C-alpha cells in the first residue's frame, strides 16, 4: 500500500525535476546557438 | 590596460594632432622629450625602459612637408621616428589618388606600424582617427585605412574627428566631391564621428577670441580643447567617466546615426581678466547657444536623441542638476518621442589647461556638450547640394576617372548620402 | 537548513552588498578583522547562516564578489569592512559589460561564469546544510543584470533543490546611467520569473522619491539610496539571522509567501524612514510603526499597496516593545483594511518581533508584502521598453552581440503575462 504510494511519489518528483533540467538545458543549447551566430555573422561580414 | 591608438591623416589631421598631443603633455605634466618628474594617462602614452612617455599615435601624410615640421619641431623627441610616416607625392586634393593611386603604396607600411603599436597594448579599446574631409589624403587615404582597419581589427571601436570644409579656409574646388566620397566609404567602418565645421571654429575665434584673421594655429588650439574634453574621461579617472563603448551606447541609437554635435564653453580671450569666473549655470546655458557649436546648424529646427554633458574642473553635481532643471523649463529643447532620459552627465576634476602664449584664457570650469540632434543633417545637405551642382555637369569628374575611379562610385556615394539624409528625417518622425 | 551563500554582481550589486555586510557585521558585533566583540549571545546564535567560522575567534562572510570590471572590487577592498572578505572569493574580469545585458549574459559574462561557479562550489561543499543562495544586483546594467541572471541559471542547474533568493534593483529614469535600462530590466525579469524562488523588488524610483520628497535631500547620491537599501536588507533578513519562530529559513519564508510559482516578487517596506546623517530622532510607537504598512511613502517599490491586494504579508518588528500591543495593532490593520487582503488565503499576515533593533534606531518595522500592486512596477518597465522597442532603438547593441529580436518579444510577453497574472488574482473572489 505504501510501496505503491512512495514509488508513485519518487516517480512524481523525478519527473518534476526531469522536466526541469531537460527544459533548462535547451536554455543552454539556444545560448550556444545564438552565441555561435554571434561571431559567425561577424566573420561572413569580413568575407565581403 | 584600456589603450587607445590615435591616427592623424593628412595636413588637417597631423596639424590637429600636434595641438592635441601638446595639450595632453601639458595636462599630464609630460615634457617635450617624453620625461615627467593619476595613472590613466597610460591609455594614451606608453612607457619606455628610460622612463620616457611616448604617444600611442601614428602620423600619416602622402607629402612630407607637414610631418617634416613635427620631426624638426619642439616635440621631435616625443615621437619615435617610425610613427611619423610620409610619402613623396601628395593626393593633389583628389580622393581617387589618396584612396587608390598613391595610397596603395603606403597602406601596408602604415598598417605594419599600427600593428606594432597594437602589440604594445594589453587591452586595446580601439582607434581615434583625425582627418579633413576636403584634402585628397584626408579623404582618400582615411577611407582606405578605415576599410583595412575593419579587416585587421575585427570588432574594434573606431571614432573619427572629421574636419568639415569651410570656404573661408578651403584650398580646393573639389572638396564637396572628396567629402561625399569619404563619408560614403567610411560610414560602414566608423562607430562614432565628431565633425568639426571649420567655419564654426573660424567664427568662434573671430567672435570670442577677437582674432581678425584666424590661422590654423588658432583653429587647432580651440579644436584640441574639445578633443581633450571628449578624451579626458579616458586619460583621467574622475568621479564620473565614460569609456569608448559608453560614449557610443549613450549617443548612437542606430548604426548610421553616429554623428554627435559638439558645443564647448567658455571660450574666453587671454586679455580682459574681468570676463570670469563663470558659474556652472552660465557655462551650461552657453551649450544651448548656436554660437558655441562646432558645426553650423539649428537644433531648434531639429530634435534631440541624446545629450551628454562633460564638465571639467571646479564642478559639483548639485550645481549641474540645478542648471539642467532651469534649462528644462525653457520648453524649446525638443526630444524624439522614443527617448526619455536625455541628460548623461560626467565630471572630470582637472580644470581646462591652456597652451602658454595661447589665445585662450585659463578658466576654473568648462563644459563640452555632445548631442545627437537631427539638425546635423543640415551639414550633410549643404555638402550634398554643392556636390549636385558640379556633378550634374560632371565638372572635374575626369580627374577621378583618370585615376581609375568609375562614375558609378560617384552615383553610389551620393545615393548613400540621400539615404543618410532620409534616415535623419525618418528618425525625427513620431510613431 | 543552515548556511546561505551570498553573491554580489556588478557595480550596484557590489555597492549594496558591501553595505549589507557592514550593517549586519555591526548588528552581530563583528569588527572589520572578523573578530566578535559584541556583548549578547543572540548575536552569535545564528551567526553560521551568513558567516563561516575561521581558525580561532574569526568570522568570514560566506560571500562571493563578482564583476566584469575590476574597479568596483578595489573600492570594496579599500572600504571600511573590505578586509573581512575572503581574498579567494573576489572573482573579477577585466573586460566590462558596458551596460549591455547581452555582454553580461552571453559574451563576457559566459567567459567568467565558470571561475565564479568554482568559488560558489567551494563555499557550498563546506556547508553542513546549505539553504541556498542570496544574490544582490541591479537589473538596469550589464553585469549585475545579464551575468547575474546567467549565474542564477548556472547555479540552479547544479543546485536545483536549493532556494534562490535575490535583491534586484529596478532602474528608474530619475537615477539613470544609461538609456537602455528598460531593455536590460525586461530581459532580466524574464529570467527571474523562471529561475528564482523569491525576489525583493528594490526600486530606484521609490528610493529616489523617498530621498527627495521625505528626506528632503535635493540631490540624492547612490550613498543616500544605499542607506535605504541596507536598512531594508537588514530588516528582511532579521528572521534568518536571529532566533525566531516565523520564516526562520529561506524555504519556510518561500512556503509562507509564494502561493503561485511565478508570483514571487516582493514589495518591501520600512519604517521609520531615516537619512544617513539623521542620528536624532525621538519617535515611533507601535501604532505608528503599524500604520506605515499601507503607506505608499514607506514602500521600496514604487507601487501603491492600496491599488492592489495582499496575497501574503510578513511583518518584522525590531526593538524593545510590547508583543501584546503589536498583535492588537496588527489585527486592527487587517480588520480596518479588510479590502486590501485576499479572502481566499486565511491568516495570510504573519508577524515576528526581534528584541535587537537596527543601528541608530530604538524601534523599527520591516514589511515584506506579496501584493498584486507590484504589477505597477512591471507595467512601468513594459511601457518604457515598448517606447524604445516599437522603433527598434539601440537594438544594434544587442543584435551586435548575437541576440535575436525574438528574445526581446518573448521577454516582454512573459513580463506582460506576469502583470496579467497579478490582475487575475486581484479580481479573484472567495465566492467558491
Ligand atoms: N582645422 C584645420 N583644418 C585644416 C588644417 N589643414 C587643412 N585643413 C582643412 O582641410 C582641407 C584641406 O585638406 P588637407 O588636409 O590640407 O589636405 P591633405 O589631407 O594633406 O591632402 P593632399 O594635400 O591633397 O594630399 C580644407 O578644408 C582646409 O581648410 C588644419 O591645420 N586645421
Ligand atoms: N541603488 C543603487 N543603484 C545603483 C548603484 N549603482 C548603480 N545603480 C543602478 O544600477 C543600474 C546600472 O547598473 P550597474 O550595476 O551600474 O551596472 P553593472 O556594473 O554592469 O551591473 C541603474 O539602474 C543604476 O541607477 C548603487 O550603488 N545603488
Ligand atoms: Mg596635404
Amino acid at each position: 500500500k505504501l510501496a505503491q504510494k512512495m514509488e508513485s511519489n519518487k516517480e512524481n518528483r523525478e519527473a518534476h525535476f526531469a522536466a526541469m533540467l531537460e527544459r533548462l538545458q535547451e536554455k543552454d543549447k539556444h545560448a550556444e546557438e545564438v552565441r555561435q551566430r554571434a561571431i559567425e555573422e561577424n566573420n561572413n561580414w569580413i568575407k565581403m | 590596460m584600456r589603450e587607445c591608438i590615435s591616427i592623424h591623416v593628412g595636413q588637417a589631421g597631423v596639424q590637429i594632432g600636434n595641438a592635441c598631443w601638446e595639450l595632453y603633455c601639458l595636462e599630464h605634466g609630460i615634457q617635450p622629450d617624453g620625461q615627467m618628474p593619476d595613472d590613466s594617462f597610460n591609455t594614451f602614452f606608453s612607457e619606455t625602459g628610460a622612463g620616457k612617455h611616448v604617444p600611442r599615435a601614428v602620423f600619416v601624410d602622402l607629402e612630407p612637408t607637414v610631418i617634416d615640421e613635427v620631426r624638426t619641431g619642439t616635440y621631435r623627441q616625443l615621437f619615435h621616428p617610425e610613427q611619423l610616416i610620409t610619402g613623396k607625392e601628395d593626393a593633389a586634393n583628389n580622393y581617387a589618388r589618396g584612396h587608390y593611386t598613391i595610397g596603395k603604396e603606403i597602406i601596408d607600411l602604415v598598417l605594419d606600424r599600427i600593428r606594432k603599436l597594437a602589440d604594445q597594448c594589453t587591452g586595446l579599446q580601439g582607434f581615434l582617427v583625425f582627418h579633413s574631409f576636403g584634402g585628397g589624403t584626408g579623404s582618400g587615404f582615411t577611407s582606405l585605412l578605415m576599410e583595412r582597419l575593419s579587416v585587421d581589427y575585427g570588432k574594434k571601436s573606431k571614432l573619427e574627428f572629421s574636419i568639415y570644409p569651410a570656404p573661408q579656409v578651403s584650398t580646393a574646388v573639389v572638396e564637396p566631391y572628396n567629402s561625399i566620397l569619404t563619408t560614403h566609404t567610411t560610414l560602414e567602418h566608423s562607430d562614432c564621428a565628431f565633425m568639426v565645421d571649420n567655419e564654426a571654429i573660424y567664427d568662434i575665434c573671430r567672435r570670442n577670441l577677437d582674432i581678425e584673421r584666424p590661422t590654423y594655429t588658432n583653429l587647432n588650439r580651440l579644436i584640441s580643447q574639445i578633443v581633450s574634453s571628449i578624451t579626458a574621461s579616458l586619460r583621467f579617472d574622475g568621479a564620473l567617466n565614460v569609456d569608448l563603448t559608453e560614449f557610443q551606447t549613450n549617443l548612437v541609437p542606430y548604426p548610421r546615426i553616429h554623428f554627435p554635435l559638439a558645443t564647448y564653453a567658455p571660450v574666453i580671450s587671454a586679455e580682459k581678466a574681468y570676463h570670469e569666473q563663470l558659474s556652472v549655470a552660465e557655462i551650461t546655458n552657453a551649450c544651448f547657444e548656436p554660437a558655441n557649436q562646432m558645426v553650423k546648424c539649428d537644433p531648434r529646427h531639429g530634435k534631440y536623441m541624446a545629450c551628454c554633458l562633460l564638465y571639467r574642473g571646479d564642478v559639483v553635481p548639485k550645481d549641474v542638476n540645478a542648471a539642467i532643471a532651469t534649462i528644462k523649463t525653457k520648453r524649446s529643447i525638443q526630444f524624439v518621442d522614443w527617448c526619455p532620459t536625455g541628460f548623461k552627465v560626467g565630471i572630470n576634476y582637472q580644470p581646462p589647461t591652456v597652451v602658454p602664449g595661447g589665445d585662450l584664457a585659463k578658466v576654473q570650469r568648462a563644459v563640452c556638450m555632445l548631442s545627437n540632434t537631427t539638425a546635423i543633417a543640415e551639414a550633410w545637405a549643404r555638402l550634398d547640394h554643392k556636390f549636385d551642382l558640379m556633378y550634374a555637369k560632371r565638372a572635374f569628374v575626369h580627374w577621378y576617372v583618370g585615376e581609375g575611379m568609375e562614375e558609378g562610385e560617384f552615383s553610389e556615394a551620393r545615393e548613400d548620402m540621400a539615404a543618410l539624409e532620409k534616415d535623419y528625417e525618418e528618425v525625427g518622425v513620431d510613431s | 537548513m543552515r548556511e546561505i551563500v551570498h553573491i554580489q554582481a556588478g557595480q550596484c550589486g557590489n555597492q549594496i552588498g558591501a553595505k549589507f555586510w557592514e550593517v549586519i557585521s555591526d548588528e552581530h558585533g563583528i569588527d572589520p578583522t572578523g573578530s566578535y566583540h559584541g556583548d549578547s549571545d543572540l548575536q552569535l546564535e545564528r551567526i553560521n547562516v551568513y558567516y563561516n567560522e575561521a581558525t580561532g575567534n574569526k568570522y568570514v562572510p560566506r560571500a562571493i564578489l563578482v564583476d566584469l570590471e575590476p574597479g568596483t572590487m578595489d573600492s570594496v577592498r579599500s572600504g571600511p569592512f573590505g578586509q573581512i572578505f575572503r581574498p579567494d572569493n573576489f572573482v573579477f574580469g577585466q573586460s566590462g559589460a558596458g551596460n549591455n545585458w547581452a555582454k553580461g549574459h552571453y559574451t563576457e559574462g559566459a567567459e567568467l561564469v565558470d571561475s565564479v561557479l568554482d568559488v560558489v562550489r567551494k563555499e557550498s561543499e563546506s556547508c553542513d546544510c546549505l539553504q541556498g543562495f542570496q544574490l544582490t544586483h541591479s537589473l538596469g546594467g550589464g553585469t549585475g543584470s545579464g551575468m547575474g541572471t546567467l549565474l542564477i541559471s548556472k547555479i540552479r542547474e547544479e543546485y536545483p533543490d536549493r532556494i534562490m533568493n535575490t535583491f534586484s534593483v529596478m532602474p528608474s529614469p530619475k537615477v539613470s546611467d544609461t538609456v537602455v535600462e528598460p531593455y536590460n530590466a525586461t530581459l532580466s525579469v524574464h529570467q527571474l520569473v523562471e529561475n528564482t524562488d523569491e525576489t525583493y523588488s528594490i526600486d530606484n524610483e521609490a528610493l529616489y522619491d523617498i530621498c527627495f520628497r521625505t528626506l528632503k535631500l535635493t540631490t540624492p547620491t547612490y550613498g543616500d539610496l544605499n542607506h535605504l537599501v541596507s536598512a531594508t536588507m537588514s530588516g528582511v533578513t532579521t528572521c534568518l539571522r536571529f532566533p525566531g519562530q516565523l520564516n526562520a529559513d529561506l524555504r519556510k519564508l518561500a512556503v509562507n509567501m509564494v502561493p503561485f510559482p511565478r508570483l514571487h516578487f516582493f514589495m518591501p517596506g520600512f519604517a521609520p524612514l531615516t537619512s544617513r546623517g539623521s542620528q536624532q530622532y525621538r519617535a515611533l510607537t507601535v501604532p505608528e510603526l503599524t500604520q506605515q504598512m499601507f503607506d505608499s511613502k514607506n514602500m521600496m517599490a514604487a507601487c501603491d499597496p492600496r491599488h492592489g491586494r495582499y496575497l501574503t504579508v510578513a511583518a518584522i518588528f525590531r526593538g524593545r516593545m510590547s508583543m501584546k500591543e503589536v498583535d492588537e495593532q496588527m489585527l486592527n490593520v487587517q480588520n480596518k483594511n479588510s479590502s486590501y487582503f485576499v479572502e481566499w488565503i486565511p491568516n495570510n499576515v504573519k508577524t515576528a518581533v526581534c528584541d535587537i533593533p537596527p543601528r541608530g534606531l530604538k524601534m523599527s518595522a520591516t514589511f515584506i508584502g506579496n501584493s498584486t500592486a507590484i504589477q505597477e512596477l512591471f507595467k512601468r518597465i513594459s511601457e518604457q521598453f515598448t517606447a524604445m522597442f516599437r522603433r527598434k532603438a539601440f537594438l544594434h547593441w544587442y543584435t551586435g552581440e548575437g541576440m535575436d529580436e525574438m528574445e526581446f518579444t518573448e521577454a516582454e510577453s512573459n513580463m506582460n503575462d506576469l502583470v496579467s497574472e497579478y490582475q487575475q488574482y486581484q479580481d479573484a473572489t472567495a465566492d467558491e
